[PDB]
């Protein structure tokens, strides 16, 4: 395949710990990511060796 | 000129139902330092996800001290994404319709009929409070609170 | 143009010529067995075009 | 609160599917009954000048 | 008479908890096709077994039309078996005392000491709303809900 390529960033878990035997089977904390795009397009060129003489 | 919240910007995660009917409340709070202001979107907590909110109350300190205070509080689901710090993103009316419950404080119920006719969606929405009417000058230090309730897995 | 797409173009291309020239000879017999190349808009031939050769 | 990808959101993978539908020839109605070599054949073929 | 709505004939099922003491709500809901007429029984929600009253909204659109209006709604815990469709139907008001709202699009609480109060039986039981007086000259299609937080295993 090929004419793109999207990748993605994780942003960090930030979010404040659970202390002393609570409960955290409500709290759980979510993933984002954000993305970008890459296209790609080929590039030649060409050298041309003289003729025969 | 958003006063982004805790919850908003991911630093205290808020709860989900592991099942569909459970009704789920957290505090969403600030104590928020420059004072309000007219046209200041507060996004205080974030609705988790394919949830309808089925109560809502408010929990605010004496938000403007004065005689006549003037001062309008109407909580909404905010536009874009969560925790994106965009001036332009817009509050609606929908789950309260300018509660006067900053002039004095106390504890307001959800009254407008449609606080429980909010539609879900799949992505996580924001909701904010916008102090409408500049009040006058108002306590520095003052909180804020909206215990919401809101129930996953509706019809 | 092959890179930005799955599939094999030149085995699809020499399909739908092997098809093209089947269909062409159909064609060019009714044509010829008729006598007028007619309105018909699923022809590979073009209007007005009166006999080859 | 729980991970959700949503639908507009470009982490979406999109898969191309490999078979190509093909629009299906007509069936050509002068078929190998018709052109045939000698009279019987409503499409004579002429067995000259295809060598020499 | 019987108005059954789509929580009672099973086309939409209601949650029930997986605990004792987790609260449970659901948004019964209507869109009635026709006016509301007075002897109506409107069959809107049901109450799951082992399951109790704690706390509920009815919450309606505006059911007037002229001035004056006089609808009331009361709430009940209807004897016979879920989605029956049969006039004999009894009714009650143990949740709502002929609420005032309907008059105008809005929201009301359990006010009564009864509605709190509500003994459990092991089999469903249907939750609803009837015009006990009837509606002033006047009336549309509209919404007609009841959330209920029930809970499960009291004792």
């Amino acid at each position: 395949a090929g004419d793109r390529v999207s990748f993605d960033l994780s942003v960090r878990l930030r979010g404040q710990p659970t202390f002393g035997d609570d409960r955290v089977e409500g709290k759980e904390e979510n993933l984002k990511f954000y993305t970008d795009e890459v296209i790609i397009d080929q590039v030649r060129h060409s050298v041309s060796a003289g003729g025969r003489m | 000129a958003l006063i982004q919240s805790d919850f908003a910007q991911g630093i205290r995660m808020t709860p989900v139902p592991d099942c569909a009917g459970d009704v789920t409340a957290c505090r969403f709070d600030i104590t928020l330092k420059n004072a309000p202001a007219a046209g200041d979107i507060i996004e205080l907590g974030v609705l988790p996800g394919n949830a309808v909110p089925v109560e809502a109350i408010l929990d605010v300190d004496d938000l403007d001290t004065g005689g006549a205070p003037t001062i309008t509080l109407d909580v909404g689901i905010m536009s874009g994404p969560v925790g994106k710090n965009d001036p332009a993103r817009t509050c609606g009316n929908e789950l309260f319709a300018a509660s006067t419950v900053g002039q004095a404080g106390g504890v307001v119920r959800a009254t407008a009929s449609s606080a429980f006719r909010i539609q879900k969606a799949e992505d996580h929405r924001s909701v904010g409070v916008k102090v409408a009417a500049g009040p006058a000058t108002g306590a520095a230090g003052k909180t804020i609170a909206l215990i919401l309730f809101y129930v996953q897995g509706t019809s | 143009s092959r890179k930005r797409t799955a599939h094999d173009l030149r085995k699809t291309g020499r399909d739908r010529l092997g098809d093209y020239f089947y269909q062409l000879t159909d064609e060019l017999f009714f044509m010829y067995l008729s006598g007028a190349r007619g309105i018909n808009k699923d022809f590979i031939l073009p209007t007005s075009f009166t006999g080859y050769a | 609160s729980s991970t959700v990808i949503a639908f507009g959101d470009p982490k979406a993978q999109k898969k191309w599917s490999s078979e190509l539908a093909v629009d299906i020839r007509k069936k050509s109605y002068f078929e190998s009954r018709f052109i045939g070599t000698s009279e019987n054949a409503v499409i004579q073929r002429k067995t000259e000048v295809e060598s020499d």
